[PDB]
């Protein structure tokens, strides 16, 4: 639904959907030989199967090929400043694949467009779809289209930005859980929390919205199993 | 099971306009491309042009640009063409069909089925 | 005549291994995968071989394909008389953003 | 109709279970002892990062948004007394809610339903933190009706909503039949010390920026301080204004001459000219969409 | 404390990063946890 | 106000050479490109070729390469052409003109004024 | 005939909104901005519309232009009889490093 | 002292650099001014 879709919004107003409450086989994306630039920040692609995330956002849009380098943390330019800026903190992975077969045209497409005249280049993840005719009524208005027909191949770009550590886990890759044990120190993995130790029943009064506890110094002392 | 059905036997005289019908049934019509291909008697199929039903986006082969303007009605999942002036050599078997045109992850084109008929 | 070039016809006995080939530019075929269809006189064309060397379900394994550079080859084993037909090659052409067909090949069985 | 917000507004900032810890944090909270607007006809009210709201089975849901019309995205939390329902559908402006408060369910974008919230006191904190709408609530026996009771109470969360709606105005809803009384408090970015009970319930808190005495309680990481002189922080005078004094010259620097020139020397013997004694508008170069490769070293272009 | 790494818990930086890149973050913890452990030792040698 | 002035009415016979004159006045002549464009009677303008007066750098359209060698005299800000052998079909209205050819920051092309005349 | 292709002529009454269009390759027009001039019989051509959709000073706002892909469109509102002329499109062609013109369009007013 | 940054005055490195890149230089000062302040403290605890 993210990838096969026949319509990628213009980078002026990039689409975004939130994925939740499911199992995400990530291998399909990694081991596919189609994608041109597979780049993961803050996470390594070969490990996406073994993590649990709170939210996963997949923002998708098209762009001129030479600008695929603009979509990266801490880069600057027209696209990275006026249209869609990722924070210095990571975005999970950027996938992009050359797409002049679908979204280019016999002539100039002119549907996909971007602004070159924002006044106050936007903060991380801001979707400014206004039109205020930057000054020279007559003065040049911001969005100027892009015409297609290898630096000007239209490239489709989808960005998976993992929202890590906000709440209980919600999106977890394929990993067959096993039954739990007690009083034997095991290399456990509760919902992504990877550690070792012996597990004992708790008398500690949790609350129905508490996921774990830490006494001090990030020492995860208790945890409620997900099942 | 998908089916596309076309209008019955058609004959007209040069000087006239046409709008042939194609109906799709048994599949999500508003998510597949639909387009036309002309096969002439004792002659080969010609690729005409297609449209995306969901948003009325069209691709036209240059050998037919301006000739036939092809449109849709997603209200009842039916596509049609439009002409200007039939030519006498327009007598051929036209065809409407649905074809995968997506970009799964690496790009692919397809032809699922036609089962149509048309002449002039 | 057509932006793809095809043979006009072939013929070989039942049981022979027949390979026809249709050629075109590399603006399309070199980068875009080749599709082949079969048409019996009086029967609307059906999908035979897709993106490359691959057949749908319902089509017997006897059919195979192979793309090389800017041309394509369609091969059939265990030929039988009901396999007599016309055979066509097609693929979305990238430059003209259009998509095209070959000319057509008349496969007539010997018998 | 101002009143004092004695100690209300304290809420669990996460779920990380903690026990018997004077844990410090820095979040948006209701400052201690602030004056609140005691409403009792219902005008529109700014959100201001978040809102405390306490009422004393009468009141109905709330409405928030930027313009509260189908023009821009709006947030509507109705109360059904049977199930709580939320909708981001862009309703029309209903200057008088009444279920006649629902103008039109147009452009429905988000929806949610759960169990309803339902002499007493119900208190709720609303905040929109980074695309997430956090709501906190608690319900308490109380009788002092003229004033907001003195005492302490924490408000555990009910739900976050992944919405991301720019809210800057809001108002309470009530289907009509001198009305009831409710109160309004605003949140601020205030550092708080929080004393977690033996079973992890917040029992007390200290506002690290209210008063000196609280500042020391904060730095010492304790609720009680022994007699003495403690160094809390440092104090400096904030600057009155900013002055700028650049030289008098106005001889605007020749860049066209650099750029428009029809002859660029071979890289074997590269040309070089020195620019001096002028004003150099650098924006012309930066914000031009012509230049292919732009890369400054040691200086950032937007500051030239 | 982060000391500048992505996260202060050595397991996560280890859980979700390839070894070539990971040790660049692990180095920012080691270089800190060392300086903070060697600060503790010194203050004890003086206190003792 | 810029002005370019050309020589008067000209007629010659096939077999001969020519050198037509163009004079520029009212602007820094040694900083603008100057070049020729041929308009034929009842026919359209043809782009011929240009030169940079400041350094005698020339650009020649292939449809006229070797035909006409165009040069300048920056001493008095006057440009001229040179031929080999007039053809009878060379009868047309030629034109000398100055045109911005610079690269302001993004490249641009132009034509400011001509006001000339020529024939053969 | 010309590396740009133009219509031979048009005609429309005074007060109509006329849009002529001239076409060429994308080796030039797709990347290099389009210029249009007007020539009255017996008057040397003058600059009408430059780099794109833009007119000099002295030319009334009635004129406008628009480039699409490898072709260009010149439009005029409030047509009047003295606007009868020939109209030309031109632009530096990149590949041949030369620069070229269209063929010419005969705008004749109705009257 | 530079400690390796572009300049020893925190205002200039701050005046003429974008925040993403600046803090990479600011980090080279902090990591130095700290080590030089913590050297002073130690020598006083010994001197006292
Ligand atoms: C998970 O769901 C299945 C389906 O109802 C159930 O059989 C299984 O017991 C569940 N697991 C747990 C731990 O309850
Ligand atoms: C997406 O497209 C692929 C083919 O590209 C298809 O197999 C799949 O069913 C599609 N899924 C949806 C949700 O459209
Ligand atoms: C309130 O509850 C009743 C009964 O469940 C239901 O009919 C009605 O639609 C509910 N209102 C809303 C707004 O959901
Ligand atoms: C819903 O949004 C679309 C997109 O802006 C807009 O055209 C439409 O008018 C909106 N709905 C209403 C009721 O205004
Ligand atoms: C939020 O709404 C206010 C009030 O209309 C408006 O002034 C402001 O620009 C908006 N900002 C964003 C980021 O939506
Ligand atoms: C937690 O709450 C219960 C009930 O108030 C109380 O008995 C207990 O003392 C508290 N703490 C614990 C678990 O000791
Ligand atoms: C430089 O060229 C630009 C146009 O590209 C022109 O506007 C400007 O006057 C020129 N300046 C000089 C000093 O030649």
């Amino acid at each position: 639904e993210v990838f096969n879709a026949t319509r990628f919004a213009s980078v002026y107003a990039w689409n975004r959907k939130r994925i939740s409450n499911c199992v995400a086989d990530y291998s399909v994306l990694y081991n596919s030989a189609s994608f041109s630039t597979f780049k993961c920040y803050g996470v390594s692609p070969t490990k996406l199967n073994d993590l649990c995330f709170t939210n996963v956002y997949a923002d998708s849009f098209v762009i001129r090929g030479d600008e695929v380098r603009q979509i990266a943390p801490g880069q600057t330019g027209k696209i990275a400043d006026y249209n869609y800026k990722l924070p210095d903190d990571f975005t999970g992975c950027v996938i992009a694949w050359n797409s002049n077969n679908l979204d280019s045209k016999v002539g100039g497409n002119y549907n996909y467009l971007y602004r070159l005249f924002r006044k106050s280049n936007l903060k991380p993840f801001e979707r400014d779809i206004s039109t205020e005719i930057y000054q020279a009524f007559n003065c040049y208005f911001p969005l100027q289209s892009y015409g297609f027909q290898v630096g000007y191949q239209p490239y489709r770009v989808v960005v998976l930005s993992f929202e890590l550590l906000h709440a209980p886990a919600t999106v977890c890759g394929p990993k067959k859980s096993t039954n739990l044990v007690k009083n034997k120190c095991v290399n456990f993995n509760f919902n992504g929390l990877t550690g070792t130790g012996v597990l004992t029943e708790s008398n500690k009064k949790f609350l129905p919205f508490q996921q774990f506890g830490r006494d001090i110094a990030d020492t995860t002392d208790a945890v409620r199993d997900p099942q | 099971e998908v089916q596309l059905v076309q209008s019955g036997a058609e004959v007209k005289k040069p000087g006239e306009s046409l709008k042939i019908s194609c109906k799709g049934s048994g599949y999500s019509f508003s998510n597949y491309w639909i387009g036309w291909v002309r096969h002439m008697p004792g002659k080969g199929l010609e690729w005409m042009g297609i449209i995306y039903p969901g948003d009325s986006d069209t691709r036209y082969s240059p050998s037919f640009q301006g000739q036939v303007t092809i449109s849709v009605d997603t209200s009842i999942s039916t596509a049609y063409l439009q002409w200007s002036s039939l030519k006498a050599s327009d007598t051929a078997m036209y065809y409407c069909t649905r074809h995968q045109y997506g970009y799964n992850y690496g790009y692919f084109y397809y032809y699922i089925d036609v089962w149509g008929k048309g002449t002039t | 005549q057509s932006v793809l070039t095809q043979p006009p016809s072939v013929s070989a006995a039942p049981g022979q291994k027949v390979t026809i080939s249709c050629s075109g530019s590399s603006s399309n075929i070199g980068n875009n995968p080749v599709s082949w269809y079969r048409q019996v006189p009086g029967t609307a064309p059906k999908l035979l071989i897709y993106d490359n060397n691959k057949r749908p379900s319902g089509i017997p394994d006897r059919f195979s394909g192979s793309k090389s550079g800017a041309s394509a080859t369609l091969g059939i084993t265990g030929l039988q008389t009901g396999d007599e037909a016309d055979y066509y090659c097609g693929t979305w052409h990238t430059s003209l953003s259009s998509g095209v067909f070959g000319g057509g090949t008349k496969l007539t069985v010997l018998s | 109709a101002y009143t004092n917000s004695f100690t209300r507004g304290v809420y669990y900032p996460d779920k990380v279970f903690r026990s018997s810890v004077l844990h410090s944090t820095q979040d948006l909270f209701l400052p201690f002892f602030s004056n609140v607007t005691w409403f009792h006809d219902n005008p529109v009210l700014p959100f201001n990062d978040g809102v405390y709201f306490a009422s004393t089975n009468i009141i109905r849901g709330w409405i928030f948004g930027t313009t509260l019309d189908s023009k821009t995205q709006s947030l509507l939390i109705v109360n059904n007394a049977t199930n709580v329902v939320i909708k981001v559908c862009e309703f029309q402006f209903c200057n008088d809610p009444f279920f006649r408060v629902y103008s039109s369910a147009n452009n429905c974008t988000f929806e949610y339903v759960s169990q309803p919230f339902l002499k007493n006191l119900r208190e709720f904190v609303f905040k929109n933190i980074d695309g997430y709408f956090k709501i906190y609530s608690k319900h308490t026996p109380i009788n002092l009706v003229r004033d907001l009771p003195q005492g302490f109470s924490a408000l555990e969360p009910l739900v976050d909503l992944p919405i991301g709606i720019n809210i800057t105005r809001f108002q309470t809803l009530l289907a009509l039949h001198g009305a009831a009384a409710y109160y309004v408090g605003y949140l601020q970015p205030r550092t708080f010390l929080l004393k977690y009970n033996e079973n992890g319930t917040i029992t007390d808190a200290v506002d690290c920026a209210l008063d000196p005495l609280s500042e020391t309680k904060c730095t010492l990481k304790s609720f009680t301080v022994e007699k003495g002189i403690y160094q809390t922080s440092n104090f400096r005078v904030q600057p009155t204004e900013s002055i700028v004094r650049f030289p008098n010259i106005t001889n605007l620097c020749p860049f066209g001459e650099v750029f428009n020139a029809t002859r660029f020397a071979s890289v074997y013997a590269w040309n070089r000219k020195r620019i001096s004694n002028c004003v150099a508008d650098y924006s012309v170069l930066y914000n031009s969409a012509s230049f292919s490769t732009f890369k400054c070293y040691g200086v950032s272009p937007t500051k030239l | 404390s982060n000391f500048g790494a992505i996260s202060s818990v050595l397991n996560d930086i280890l859980s979700r990063l390839d070894p070539p890149e990971a040790e660049v973050q692990i180095d920012r913890l080691i270089t800190g946890r060392l300086q903070s452990l060697q600060t503790y030792v010194t203050q004890q040698l003086i206190r003792a």
